[PDB]
């Protein structure tokens, strides 16, 4: 909804909309899209990706990446909004895109 | 009243053995019988020396010897030819699978052979007449981009210039012929000329290349830059100290077909051969290894599995120039359960070596094996080498394509006695977590091993041999309880490389 | 048939050609036995897998 | 210094018992006793002959 | 342990860690006015796993 | 600066530099291909170049 109402206005000001949040997958991609988008961001979706900073550690059987939000108090530290979490491993984006 | 501290290394004489068992008392079952590498600890000694000092060679078989006690298994979801061959820059050595046909195995011995090298043997090349497109199907192909033109094409041919990937890399037209865009002057060395003199040539002109022709000017061999930086990055890499090329073993049944498939690999240019068997101690692998030696006399030989004395002593007296240690230990494995027939690795590790080390014969522990203290307990006990199968399996050089199940990343790991290997099991299908490259997993291994023998006090391998033999190296027990304290242990959460 | 032919090949590892000769070769000292420690049965069994999947 | 391969077989004479237990010995409570048949393993032994033979 | 005992003669000197009688005379020659026992048995540790080296606490 | 035609302000060296100091260079660019000016600068007098192969096996 925040994304059409939203485009629906800032295209008639010829001004492109970058759908950011909630991206999991292609599909979301296209809906974004077909919803008014010009492009999408990823954090997530990028987050355990080789070219993604850091480094990688493994727990539960998973190899993960430390994946937080800008509004964790992680990060603010160099009211929390975000919090800390982790992410698993996808390789590099020279695939993955 | 107390005793002088000064009277404290003297005093030490007052007790009849030194603190904690010999491995002889460890392993003199009893009370207690039938164990494995988690049932003990190497005790600690004395440090007199940082861990880079450590030298961990390793006897393979009689007359090959590694820097690194390391040995893939050889099995269809760990070493193929990018396993063997990384395996054997980093110091260990491959045993290539035959989980194939002998056509398919043989390629992937010769690939791990030609790898490396010092004169490349028949190297390849391009005729004057072909095109841009014929040179870059070459270069997928092999793939390389380094030939050099003969009139012929034949390797034999008179040398008539070379083409790199420089020559062909903005060439639009693709029709193009050899001829046109080779470079006519190249700097060659004499035929007769010995391996450190062409280096030398090599690393002065600065080329990727340089050509080796007779005096009638036909190419009779080659040499490579990257070879040199080959040997510059993988300074411990276990080579043929003639032809500079990386060691290869390969894995071979013993019935009248395998000798077919090991002439193939022989000439493929194969170092090791492992004679692959739940149970080796037979007729059938016996008359195999005879059949070995007068045929093929320059090739080591590994027989096995074996798990007892007198399977040890029969394969030995059969020729093997090396034994491989295990039945049942293996993470994939079942034989234990299917057959009642196998022993703990610990106790069969130390039993044979004990045996087989009187009569020079190196023996591979093989199976069980899933880290650090694994290796240093299993050298300990005797063994020369260690074989990794699931340890391995899941890293990038494995042979396998990365599935995701239950938020994991995974590669499909099969004992070769399943059914769907040999297509009653021995074996069961599996699938192992990703690991990255050995490249980073090999040298922490290594640096890991060290570590180990520093903290224990010995300076080397074969120290540590000696040092546990004389009973000056002690071990101990581990009650179950021990072991659970000697692990991680009680924490909420938790999370070794990288 | 499984447990026939599995039970065969058991027998061939441990070399006996019979039951009756494996009674025998038991009771003469012949045939070895080795204790399993809590540790030789994990490690004898399936271990350190993810997951895992012997007939048909 | 190595013995020769060749003797290996004539070597396993100086060993008093052969590598693992009897059955007396397994079941020779003690120290251990009270076992069951995860409790041990039977060792392999010599194979001259194929599978299908075995009755 | 030997530097610090005549540069700080006051200052008492805890040496480890040690698991065995020979480590224990070894440091006690060297002046350790007390001893650290334990390799391996920490909650958080894995000595024993990666080094094959350590022993039961006890 | 990954990449560039005209690269501005090229990484240069001296020619008085030691090949200590050019391989320390090369891990901290982390490139090899300087060319080599009188003064050291950017915008010196090029007398030369130094690239990978001539530093790999001295
Ligand atoms: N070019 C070439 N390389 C070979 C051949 N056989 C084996 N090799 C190995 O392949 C590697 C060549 O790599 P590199 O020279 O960087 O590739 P190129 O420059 O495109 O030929 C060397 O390490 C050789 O040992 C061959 O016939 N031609
Ligand atoms: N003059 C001369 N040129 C050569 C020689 N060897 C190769 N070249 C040419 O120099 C260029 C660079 O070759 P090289 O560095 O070997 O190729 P790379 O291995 O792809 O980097 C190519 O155009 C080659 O054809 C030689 O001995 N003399
Ligand atoms: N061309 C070539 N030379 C080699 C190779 N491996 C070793 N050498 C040469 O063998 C000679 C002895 O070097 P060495 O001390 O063995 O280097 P290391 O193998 O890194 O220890 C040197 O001339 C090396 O350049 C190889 O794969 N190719
Ligand atoms: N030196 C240099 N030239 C470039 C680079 N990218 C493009 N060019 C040149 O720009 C010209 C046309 O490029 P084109 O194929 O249209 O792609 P674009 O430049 O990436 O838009 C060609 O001559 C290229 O060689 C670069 O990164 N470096
Ligand atoms: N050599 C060099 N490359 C630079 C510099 N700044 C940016 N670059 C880029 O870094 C890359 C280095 O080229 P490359 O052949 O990979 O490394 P080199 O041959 O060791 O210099 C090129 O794409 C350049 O455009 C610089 O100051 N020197
Ligand atoms: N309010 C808030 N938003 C965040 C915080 N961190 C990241 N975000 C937003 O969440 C997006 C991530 O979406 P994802 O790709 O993980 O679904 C980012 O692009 C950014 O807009 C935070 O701490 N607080
Ligand atoms: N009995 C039996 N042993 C196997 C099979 N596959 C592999 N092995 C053994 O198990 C070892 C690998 O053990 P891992 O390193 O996974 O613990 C190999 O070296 C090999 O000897 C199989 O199908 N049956
Ligand atoms: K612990
Ligand atoms: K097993």
């Amino acid at each position: 909804t925040a994304v059409y109402n939203v485009t629906q206005f800032a295209n008639q000001f010829g001004v492109p909309c970058i759908a950011d949040g909630g991206v999991q997958n292609i599909g979301h991609i296209t809906k974004a899209i077909a919803l008014g988008a010009s492009t999408v961001m990823m954090g997530g979706m990028l987050a355990g990706t080789t070219e993604s900073p850091g480094e990688y550690f493994f727990r539960d059987g998973k190899r993960l990446k430390t994946y937080r939000g800008m509004g964790s108090i992680d990060a603010m530290q160099k009211v929390a909004q975000g919090v800390t979490g982790s992410v698993i491993d996808k390789g590099s984006i020279k695939k993955y895109i | 009243t107390y005793r002088d501290a000064a009277t404290a290394l003297e005093h030490l004489a007052t007790y009849a053995e030194k603190d904690g068992l010999s491995v002889e008392q460890l392993m003199d079952s009893k009370t207690r019988g039938g164990l494995t590498y988690n049932d003990f600890l190497v005790l600690p000694g004395k440090i007199d020396f940082p861990s880079s000092e450590v030298v961990l060679s390793s006897r393979l078989t009689k007359k090959i010897t590694l820097n690194a006690p390391f040995v893939s298994s050889p099995m269809d979801t760990v070493t193929e030819a990018d396993m063997a061959i990384h395996m054997a820059l980093l110091g260990g050595i491959g045993i290539i699978h035959h989980n194939c046909t002998a056509e398919e195995q043989a390629e992937m011995v010769r690939r791990v052979k030609k790898y490396e090298n010092g004169f490349i043997n028949a190297p390849v090349v391009v005729g004057p007449d072909a095109t841009v497109a014929d040179v870059r199907r070459m270069k997928n192909e092999f793939g390389f981009a380094g030939f050099p033109v003969t009139d012929d094409g034949k390797p034999t041919g008179k040398l008539q210039g070379i083409i790199t990937s420089r020559d062909i890399q903005f060439v639009e037209d693709e029709t193009l012929l050899v001829s046109e865009i080779m470079t006519k002057d190249v700097i060659t060395g004499k035929q007769g000329i010995n391996l450190e003199e062409a280096n030398q040539i090599l690393k002065n002109t600065k080329k990727g290349k340089l050509p080796i022709v007779d005096e009638a000017g036909c190419l009779v061999s080659m040499l490579s830059r990257t070879d040199l930086m080959k040997n510059q990055s993988y300074p411990l890499a276990s080579k043929s100290a003639d032809t500079k090329q990386l060691l290869c073993g390969a894995a071979i049944g013993t019935i009248d077909a395998d000798r077919q498939r090991l002439a193939m690999l022989v000439e493929a240019g194969l170092d090791v051969v492992v004679l692959d068997s739940s149970q080796g101690n037979s007729v059938f692998q016996i008359n195999m290894i005879k059949w070995i030696k007068e045929t093929f006399p320059d090739l080591q030989v590994i027989a096995g599995n074996v798990v007892t004395r007198e399977q040890a002593a029969s394969l030995i007296h059969a020729g093997a120039d090396g034994l491989r240690i295990g039945m049942g230990s293996g993470s994939i494995c079942i034989t234990q359960e299917v057959m009642a027939c196998g022993r703990p690795q610990g106790t069969a590790v130390y039993n044979v070596t004990q045996f087989a080390n009187q009569f020079g014969v190196p023996c591979i522990a093989d199976g069980g094996v899933q880290n650090i203290g694994h290796i240093t307990k299993a050298i300990a006990l005797g063994a020369s080498t260690v074989m990794m199968g699931g340890m391995l399996a899941g890293t990038t050089e494995s042979p396998g394509e990365y599935f995701f199940r239950d938020g994991k990343r995974l590669k499909t790991y099969r004992g070769m006695g399943s059914i769907d290997a040999m297509q009653v099991a021995q074996g069961v299908t599996g699938s192992v977590i990703d690991k990255g490259s050995i490249k980073k997993y090999i040298p922490y291994l290594y640096n890991g091993l060290q570590h180990s023998c520093q903290d224990i006090g010995v300076r080397s391998l074969v120290e540590f041999r000696e040092k546990v033999d004389s009973g000056s190296v002690r071990f101990e027990f581990r009650t179950p309880s021990a072991q659970l304290e000697g692990g991680v242990h009680n924490l909420h959460s938790y999370e070794l490389f990288d």
